[PDB]
C-alpha cells in the first residue's frame, strides 16, 4: 500500500539482498552467489575494508574455525557471538557494495546460516550505503521460530510425500493447497495445552509481529555494539532501553487487565518461580527446554550464576543508597535525570557502558545469565552445543512469561532510580492560555482476522528439484489480532496563535479489584501512542488525529515475493524501508471485551519551539529535547501535575466477532 | 413480598418466641422473660421435662458450672458442645410451650450468650410445636457476625456520642438518620481482609444471606444430631451433604468464572497454603485469628493433627481399594446403594456413622481438626477460652477461602468413590413419547441494591435504654440480585403423563475459552427448580417464573416487619415455609454488560410418587430418585442426547454500577438498573 520509488541501480540492489533471505538451509550450485562465494579471497581483498585490523581478526579467527552448518546459532553464548561479531565488522567495513555483496556470497558458502543470516540482517540495517534497504519480515526468514512443532512437522510431512495424498483427510488438519502454495492453519500453544494461566494471552505472547518487533529491536541496535553510529543518540542509549521495555510492559500489562489476569509476578534467583513456560517447537538435534511450575531456580547447576546475579542487582542497590558515586569511569549522580543513560546502560551491560566499540567476554552480561538460569535448560555440553530455551534468541524471547518477569524485574530497579528525579512542577507543565475543552473518541474495537505468511524458507529440496526451480511453497495462516481505525478529536481554546506538541497516550481504568488509577503510582503504566505538533490559531481549535497517523505504529511487512513484484515497478514498501522496528499497528490495542473494557486516554498538549522555519518529522522532535514519554518519564504527584493543557477521557475497548482464535481454524 | 394468615394464639406465642432476641448482648431487667426466669425454679423443675435422663444430665453439668457470660461459645469446642447439646436436649424434651419458653427465659438470663442462642435457635427449629414459627434472621440475632468492623466500629462511637458530631461530618463517613433511627453504609473488605485475588469476590463470601444459609444448614440437621427425628431419611442424609456442598461450589465456582478467577485450587497438609484471609472480627478476649499468604500448615503446633487429618483421607482411599470391607460394626459394600450414605456420614463424622443419639466428645472429627489447621490460630488457652478464626462458626466460616478450599476437597474424595456407581443408562433416561422441541428464556441480568437489617444485637444500650427494647442501627449495603424472568419450554408428548420437570445452571466454558465437555461439567451444575406438570398428548408450552423455582426464597423481613405483621395476624410466608434454602437475590452470579455465557439445564422425567418424607430440608422430589439427579454422579455423555434433555445457552448481563462500592459513595448518585 504505502510505497516509495526507487532507481534501477537501488533495484540491482535490493534483489542482491534478497536473495540471501531466499532458500536459506541449502546451496544453490548453480547460482550466482555460490560462483562468487566459492574461490573470492578475503586476503588479497584486504585494501577493500575500511579497517585493517577488523579484517585481520576475522581471517585470524576464520582460519582458527567457526561453528559448523548444522548447529543452531545463538547470540548469547560467547565464541559463537564472537565469531558473529567478526562476521558483522566484515560486513560493515567492506568498501563498497560489490566488496559487501562479495563478502555475503562467501559467508552464505562457507558458514552457518544462522550465524550468516543474524549478521548479515544487522549489516544491511547498520551500513550506510544501505540505509533506505530493506529487510524481509524476520518470520519469513527464520519461519522455524514462528510456528509450533506440530505444524512444522506437517510441513515436512506434506514435503516427503510430495503433495497431499488424500486432500479431504488433510482438510481436517487445516492443511489444503491453494494453487500451488500449501496452506497450513496454526492454532496458539494453549489449543493444544493450557498449564497456566499464562496461556490466556498467548495470541498476544506468540503473535508473530510481537516477537519480530523484539528482533528488529536488537537488530537495530545490539547490546554488544555501540551506539557510536547515532551520534547524539548515544547519549540517550540508556533512556531508550528503559522506554522501550517500561512501553513494551506497559503494552503487555493491558493483555493481562482485559484476560482477568493483574500485575506481573515477582521471582526470586533463591526461590521456586511459579510460572513454568513449556515452548512447542525444536531444532534440528533437540526439542526446547521446558521450565515446569515451580521450578527451582537455586540448584547445584546454579549456584554461581545465582551469585553473580545476586552481586549484580545488589551493586546496584548501593548505587541507589548513595546518590552519587564513581562506576565505569564515569561520575554518577541520581538527581540527574540523564543519569538515565548510565542506569539503562549499566542493566544491559551494553558497548556503551564501558566506552568500547564492542563488549568482551570478561564483561558478563546480567541479562544473559538471567537468561540461561529461567530458560531452565541444562548446562550446554560444549560451546556450540547447548539446549535452546526461548530466551536464546529474540525471534522467541516474547514467548516465555519468564521474559516479562525479567525486564519487570529490571524496569522496577530503574525506576527506584526515578524516584530521586524531582517531580515535574506546575509551571514546568503549564500551557498558557491554552486549554484542551474537550476530548471525543470514534469506537474502538478490536478483533482477529487470519493472516498468512511465507514459511516456505523451512523446506528442504532436491539437486533436481531446485535447478528445475520446482515449486513447493508454504504459508502458515492464523487468526492475528487487529482494531478498526479510529478518530480522536481534541478541543482545545488557544488564546493565541502558537505551535503546539500533542502527546497521546493509552492507559488503565482501574486495577483488577475496581479501584480507580492514580497517576501517583501508575504513570509507569502509561503507554505512549502518539506524538506530532499543530498550529494553534486564537480562539477555538480542533484537531482531528487518525489512528493511521499515529507516529508510534507500523503496517505489516510486506512478504518477498510481493516486494519483488514492487521492485520490478520501481517500487519499494514505504513503512518497511524506514519505519520497521516500531509496534505494528494492529496490536496497538489490547483484547477489549463485547460489552466494552475500561481505559482512560491521556491527551497532553504543550509549546513548541517555533523553528522560524517549516518542519519535518525526525529533526523535530530531536529540536525539543524533552525526554522520552514526557511528560510521564518520572514520578508523578497528582495535585501538582493537573493542569488545563491535560485530559482525561474515559474510554472503552469492544471487540466484535469471534472472541477465541480456534474458531477460525476449525475444519 | 407474600403473607400467609395466622391467628391470636399464634400471634401471642410468637412474639413470646420472638421476645427473647431483644437486646441478646444484656440484660432488661424489667422484661418478662427476667421474671420468668426469676420465678422458675430449675432444680425442682424435673417434671418439666419428658426425659429425665437428660434432665439429670444438665443439673449434673450445671452444678459443675459452665462456660461463663462474655466468652465466645463455638461448637466446635468439646466442653462447649456438650453444654450445648445438654441446654437443646432440655428445650427440645420441655413437654409444653410453657414449659419450653420457662426453660428458653432460665438459659437467657443465665446462661452464655452464644451457648443460649445456638441452642434456641436449634430447639425453635425442631421442636414439633415450635416448628412453624418463624425466626429472625441469623444476622439480626448475631450481627457481630454479619458486620465487618469498620461499622461496627462506627457504631459504638455512634451510640457513645449519642448521635453525630456534626451530620454533616458524618455524613460524609457513610452516616445517616432516616426516621429516628441511624444508618450505616458498609462497604465490601479491602484487601487488607483478602490480600489476594480472593478480593474480587468479597461480595459473595461476606453475603449476609449466603453465611445465614450455611447457618440455616447446620442449624436444620447439626452433625452431633442424630437422624431419629426424621426417619427414613436417615437413609439419605450421607446423601444430603454431598448435594449440599457440591451444589454450594458449583454456585462458587460460577462467581470466580465471572471474576476471571478460575479453579479452586488445591492444597496440602504437608505444605503451605498459599491463600490468606484475615478475618475482620474480634472477641470480648481475642481479635480473630490472621493466617497470612503462604502460611505454613505443617509445624509443631499442627504436628499430631496434620498425622490425624492425613491417615482420615487415607483409609477413604483404602475403603476405595477394598470394595467391601467392615467398618463401623457394619459390613459395607459401595456398589451398594447404603454407600452414598456412608461416604457422606463418614465424612462429617455424623452421630449416625455410630451408634449414638448424640455424638460422643471422644469421636475426632475430620472436619473439626480440619477447621483448626485452617484457622491458623494459636492453641485455644484453656477449654473455654479459645481464640476465634472464621472457621469457628457457621455464620462465618463462607467467608474464608480456605472453607472452599476443604469441602471442595472433600468433594472430590467422594466424586472418587461415584466410580464405583452404575452411570445411568440409555433408557434409563430416556422419556418415552415426550419431547423438548425449545427452551426459550427472558434476559437474565443482574445488578446490585441496597439491602437494611438491624444490628442493635451487637449495640450497647442504658438501664433506662432497655425498657423500650431498644433498636436504632441499621446496616445499608448493596447486595447481588437480579430482575425476574421467565423459562418457557415447548414440549410435545405421545401420551398424558406426569412429568417432573427439572432445571439447572452451570458453566459454558473453560477459562481456555473451551466448551466444558460434561463428563467434566457434570458436578458444576446448580439446581434452580424442579416441579410436577400433568402433561397433555400433543404439543404444550410450559411456562415457569424465576420467582416460583423451588430453590430459592425471599429476603427476611426484619423483626420489626414481622411484628408490624403480627399486628395484622400475619407472616413473612418464606420465613414460614422455607427458612432454610438460597436468597434468590443470589440466583445468578454477576454478570458483565457482554452477557456472561453459562448453560440451562432442562431435564423432564416420568413423576413416580413414593410416600412423603418427613423433611429435614427443601422439599425435594417426592421421588425414590437421588438428590440433584440426573446429576447426582458421573455420566457417559452420549446418554446425554435425549429428547427430553435440553442444553441451551444463556448469557447473563449486568445493569447498573459494576462494583458495590460505588453505592457507598458519599454525593455521589449510582447508574441504578431500571
Ligand atoms: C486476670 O487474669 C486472671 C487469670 O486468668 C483472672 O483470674 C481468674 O478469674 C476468674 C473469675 O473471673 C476465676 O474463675 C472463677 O473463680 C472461682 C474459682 O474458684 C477457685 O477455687 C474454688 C474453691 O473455692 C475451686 O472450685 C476452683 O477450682 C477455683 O480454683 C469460681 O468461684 C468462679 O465460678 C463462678 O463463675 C462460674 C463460671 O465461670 C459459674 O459457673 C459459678 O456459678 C460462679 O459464679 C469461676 O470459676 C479464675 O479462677 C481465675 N483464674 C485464676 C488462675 O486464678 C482474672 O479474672 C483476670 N482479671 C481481669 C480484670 O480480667
Ligand atoms: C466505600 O468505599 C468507597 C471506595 O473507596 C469510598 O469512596 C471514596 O469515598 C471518599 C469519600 O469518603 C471519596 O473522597 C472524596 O473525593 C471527592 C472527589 O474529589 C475529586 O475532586 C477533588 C477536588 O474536589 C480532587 O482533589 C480529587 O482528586 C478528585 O478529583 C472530594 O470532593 C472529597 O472532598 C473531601 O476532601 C477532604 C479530605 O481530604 C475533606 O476534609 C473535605 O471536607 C471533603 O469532604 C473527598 O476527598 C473518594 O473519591 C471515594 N473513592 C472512590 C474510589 O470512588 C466510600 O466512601 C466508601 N463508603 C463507606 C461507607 O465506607
Ligand atoms: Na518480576
Ligand atoms: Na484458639
Ligand atoms: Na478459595
Amino acid at each position: 500500500i504505502k510505497t516509495k520509488n526507487v532507481d534501477a541501480v537501488f533495484v540491482e540492489k535490493q534483489k542482491k539482498i534478497l536473495s540471501f533471505f531466499q532458500d536459506v538451509s541449502q546451496l544453490n550450485t548453480d547460482d550466482e552467489y555460490y560462483k562468487i562465494g566459492k574461490d573470492y579471497d578475503i586476503e588479497m581483498n584486504m585494501d577493500n575494508y575500511t579497517n585493517k585490523k577488523a579484517v585481520e581478526e576475522f581471517l585470524k579467527m576464520y582460519r582458527t574455525g567457526f561453528m559448523p552448518k548444522n548447529l543452531e546459532f545463538s547470540v548469547f553464548y560467547d565464541k559463537m557471538r564472537d565469531e558473529a561479531i567478526a562476521l558483522f565488522h566484515l560486513f560493515y567495513y567492506a568498501k563498497d557494495f560489490e566488496t559487501f555483496y562479495k563478502t555475503a556470497c562467501f559467508a552464505r558458502v562457507h558458514l552457518n546460516q544462522g550465524q550468516f543470516l543474524y549478521a548479515f540482517y544487522i549489516a544491511v540495517i547498520q551500513r550506510s550505503d544501505c540505509h533506505g534497504f530493506v529487510v524481509p519480515a524476520p518470520y519469513e526468514v527464520y519461519p522455524k521460530m514462528f510456528m509450533n512443532m506440530e505444524v512444522l512437522q506437517k510441513i515436512y510431512v506434506t514435503k516427503m510425500q510430495d503433495g497431499l495424498i488424500n486432500p479431504e483427510a488433510a482438510a481436517k488438519y487445516g492443511i489444503h493447497k491453494e494453487n500451488d502454495y500449501f496452506v497450513y492453519k496454526a492454532n496458539y500453544s494453549n489449543a493444544v495445552l493450557y498449564n497456566n494461566e499464562e496461556q490466556r494471552l498467548t495470541y498476544f505472547t506468540e503473535d508473530i509481529g510481537m516477537n519480530a518487533y523484539y528482533y528488529y529491536f536488537h537488530s537495530h541496535l545490539p547490546f554488544w555494539w555501540t551506539s557510536e553510529k547515532y551520534g547524539a543518540l548515544k547519549e540517550r542509549r540508556g533512556e531508550v532501553y528503559f522506554y522501550f521495555y517500561q512501553q513494551l510492559l506497559a503494552r503487555y500489562y493491558f493483555e493481562r487487565l482485559t484476560n482477568g489476569l493483574g500485575k506481573i509476578p515477582e521471582f526470586s534467583w533463591y526461590s521456586p518461580i511459579k510460572t513454568g513456560y513449556y515452548p512447542l517447537m525444536l531444532t534440528k538435534f533437540t526439542p526446547f527446554a521446558q521450565r515446569p511450575d515451580y521450578y527451582n531456580l537455586h540448584t547445584e547447576e546454579n549456584y554461581e550464576r545465582v551469585r553473580f546475579l545476586d552481586t549484580y542487582e545488589k551493586t546496584f542497590v548501593q548505587f541507589l543508597q548513595k546518590d552519587h558515586f564513581e562506576a565505569f569511569g564515569q561520575k554518577i549522580d541520581f538527581h540527574d535525570p540523564k543519569a538515565i543513560n548510565f542506569v539503562g546502560n549499566y542493566w544491559q551491560d551494553n558497548a556503551d557502558l564501558y566506552g568500547e566499540e564492542v563488549t568482551k567476554d570478561y564483561q558478563r552480561s546480567y541479562e544473559v545469565f538471567a537468561r540461561r538460569v529461567l530458560g531452565a535448560a541444562p548446562m550446554p555440553f560444549d560451546k556450540y552445543t547447548f539446549m535452546p530455551s526461548a530466551m536464546d534468541f529474540y525471534q522467541t524471547s516474547l514467548r516465555d512469561p519468564a521474559f516479562y518477569q525479567l525486564y519487570n524485574r529490571i524496569v522496577e530497579y530503574i525506576v527506584e532510580f526515578k524516584q530521586y528525579l524531582k517531580p515535574y512542577t506546575q509551571d514546568k507543565l503549564y500551557f498558557d492560555g491554552v486549554k484542551i475543552t474537550d476530548v471525543k473518541v470514534d469506537k474502538l474495537t478490536t478483533f482477529f482476522e487470519n493472516f498468512e505468511f511465507d514459511a516456505s524458507n523451512s523446506v528442504y529440496f532436491s539437486k533436481e528439484e531446485i535447478k528445475n526451480n520446482h515449486v513447493h511453497d508454504v504459508k502458515v495462516r492464523q487468526p492475528r489480532l487487529n482494531h478498526s481505525p479510529f478518530n480522536v478529536n481534541i478541543e482545545v481554546d488557544s488564546n493565541v496563535a502558537s505551535d503546539a506538541v500533542v502527546k497521546i497516550f493509552l492507559a488503565p481504568k482501574y486495577d483488577d479489584n475496581g479501584i480507580p488509577l492514580t497517576l501517583e503510582d501508575n504513570w509507569m503504566k502509561f503507554f505512549e501512542l502518539d506524538w506530532f505538533t499543530t498550529k494553534l490559531t486564537a480562539g477555538q481549535n480542533k484537531i482531528i488525529r487518525n489512528s493511521n497517523e499515529f507516529v508510534i505504529f507500523k503496517e505489516d511487512s510486506v512478504p518477498m515475493t510481493e516486494i519483488m513484484k514492487m521492485l520490478d515497478e520501481g517500487k519499494v514498501p514505504f513503512d518497511m524501508s524506514e519505519e520497521f522496528c516500531y509496534m505494528p499497528k494492529r496490536l496497538m490495542l489490547p483484547r477489549g471485551t463485547e460489552g466494552g473494557f475500561p481505559f482512560q486516554l491521556f491527551v497532553f498538549v504543550y509549546p513548541f519551539d517555533n523553528k522560524g522555519k517549516d518542519l519535518a518529522p525526525f529533526e523535530s522532535f530531536v529540536l525539543d529535547n524533552k525526554p522520552l514519554g514526557f511528560p510521564l518519564d518520572r514520578p508523578v504527584v497528582d495535585a501538582l501535575f493537573k493542569v488545563p493543557n491535560m485530559y482525561f477521557k474515559d474510554i472503552f475497548i469492544y471487540h466484535e466477532g469471534e472472541r477465541f482464535p480456534y474458531k477460525f481454524n476449525i475444519p | 413480598f407474600k403473607t400467609t394468615p395466622v391467628d391470636a394464639a399464634f400471634v401471642e406465642k410468637q412474639k413470646k418466641i420472638l421476645s427473647l432476641f431483644y437486646n441478646v448482648n444484656e440484660i432488661s431487667y424489667e422484661a418478662e422473660y427476667y421474671k420468668v426466669a426469676q420465678d422458675f425454679n430449675i432444680e425442682a423443675s424435673k417434671d418439666c421435662y419428658t426425659n429425665m435422663k437428660a434432665y439429670e444430665n444438665f443439673m449434673m453439668m450445671y452444678k459443675v458450672g459452665f462456660l461463663p457470660k462474655n466468652l465466645e461459645f463455638s461448637i466446635f469446642y468439646e466442653k462447649m458442645r456438650e453444654e450445648a447439646i445438654a441446654l437443646f436436649k432440655l428445650f427440645y424434651y420441655a413437654k409444653d410451650f410453657e414449659c419450653f419458653y420457662k426453660t428458653a427465659c432460665y438459659a437467657r438470663v443465665y446462661m452464655n450468650q452464644g451457648m443460649f442462642l445456638y441452642a434456641y435457635y436449634i430447639a425453635i427449629i425442631q421442636r414439633s410445636d415450635t416448628a412453624s414459627f418463624v425466626l429472625p434472621a441469623p444476622y439480626e440475632a448475631y450481627p457481630q457476625y454479619f458486620v465487618n468492623m469498620e461499622v461496627k466500629n462506627k457504631m459504638d462511637y455512634v451510640k457513645m456520642m449519642d448521635g453525630c458530631l456534626d451530620e454533616k461530618i458524618c455524613y460524609n463517613y457513610g452516616i445517616i438518620k432516616e426516621n429516628e433511627q441511624f444508618v450505616m453504609y458498609a462497604n465490601y473488605s479491602n484487601s487488607l481482609t483478602y490480600p489476594n485475588n480472593e478480593d474480587r469476590i468479597a461480595y459473595l463470601t461476606e453475603d449476609v444471606g449466603l453465611n445465614a444459609y450455611y447457618y440455616y444448614f447446620h442449624s436444620h440437621l447439626p452433625f452431633w444430631w442424630n437422624s431419629g427425628k426424621y426417619g427414613a431419611f436417615k437413609e439419605r442424609r450421607g446423601e444430603i451433604y454431598f448435594f449440599f456442598y457440591q451444589q454450594l461450589l458449583a454456585r462458587y465456582y460460577m462467581e470466580r468464572l465471572t471474576n476471571g478467577l478460575g479453579k479452586i485450587p488445591e492444597f496440602s497438609w504437608y505444605s503451605p497454603l498459599r491463600t490468606g484471609y484475615l478475618p475482620p472480627f474480634n472477641s470480648f478476649y481475642y481479635p480473630f485469628a490472621q493466617r497470612s499468604n503462604d502460611y505454613e500448615l505443617h509445624t509443631e503446633k499442627n504436628y499430631e493433627e496434620i498425622r490425624f487429618l492425613d491417615i482420615y483421607e487415607k483409609t477413604f482411599f483404602q475403603y476405595l481399594q477394598q470394595g467391601h470391607f467392615k467398618a463401623f460394626d457394619k459390613k459395607i459394600d459401595l456398589h451398594s446403594s447404603k454407600a452414598v450414605n456412608f461416604v457422606g456420614n463418614y465424612w462429617q463424622t455424623n452421630a449416625d456413622l455410630f451408634e449414638e443419639d448424640f455424638l460422643q466428645f471422644y469421636q475426632r472429627s475430620y472436619e473439626v481438626n480440619a477447621r483448626r489447621v485452617l484457622g491458623a490460630a494459636p492453641k485455644p488457652f484453656n477449654q473455654y477460652t479459645f481464640i476465634p478464626s472464621a472457621l469457628d462458626f457457621y455464620q462465618t466460616s463462607a467467608r474464608d477461602p480456605a472453607f472452599y478450599q476443604l469441602y471442595k476437597r472433600i468433594v472430590q474424595y467422594i466424586i472418587e468413590f461415584k466410580q464405583y456407581q452404575v452411570p445411568y443408562t440409555q433408557e434409563a433416561l430416556h422419556f418415552v413419547g415426550l419431547k423438548i422441541s425449545d427452551v426459550k428464556v427472558d434476559k437474565m441480568v443482574t445488578f446490585f441494591d441496597h439491602f437494611d437489617f438491624d444490628a442493635f444485637n451487637t449495640v450497647y444500650f442504658s438501664k433506662e435504654e432497655l425498657k423500650s427494647s431498644p433498636h436504632g442501627y441499621k446496616v445499608r449495603q448493596p447486595r447481588l440480585n437480579h430482575k425476574p424472568f421467565t423459562v418457557t419450554i415447548d414440549i410435545k408428548s405421545d401420551v398424558a403423563t406426569n412429568a417432573v420437570v427439572k432445571m439447572f445452571l452451570g458453566p459454558k466454558y473453560d477459562e481456555n475459552g473451551f466448551p466444558f465437555s460434561l463428563e467434566d461439567n457434570w458436578m458444576n451444575f446448580y439446581e434452580l427448580d424442579w416441579f410436577v406438570q400433568k402433561v397433555n398428548p400433543g404439543q404444550s408450552q410450559i411456562t415457569r417464573s424465576s420467582t416460583d423455582f423451588a430453590f430459592f426464597k425471599e429476603d427476611s423481613l426484619p423483626m420489626a416487619e414481622i411484628y408490624k405483621l403480627l399486628d395484622q395476624g400475619k407472616i413473612p410466608t418464606d420465613m414460614f415455609n422455607s427458612s432454610d434454602t438460597m436468597p434468590s437475590r443470589l440466583m445468578l452470579p454477576k454478570g458483565t454488560y457482554d452477557g456472561f455465557p453459562f448453560q440451562l439445564f432442562v431435564f423432564v422425567y416420568p413423576y413416580e410418587p413414593t410416600p412423603k418424607e418427613s423433611e429435614p430440608f427443601k422439599a425435594v422430589v417426592p421421588d425414590n430418585k437421588p438428590f440433584g439427579y440426573p446429576f447426582d454422579r458421573p455420566v457417559l455423555p452420549q446418554y446425554f442426547k435425549q429428547p427430553n434433555m435440553f442444553f441451551k445457552k444463556v448469557l447473563v448481563y449486568h445493569e447498573g454500577e459494576l462494583f458495590p462500592y460505588l453505592f457507598n459513595i458519599p454525593h455521589y448518585t449510582p447508574d441504578k438498573a431500571q
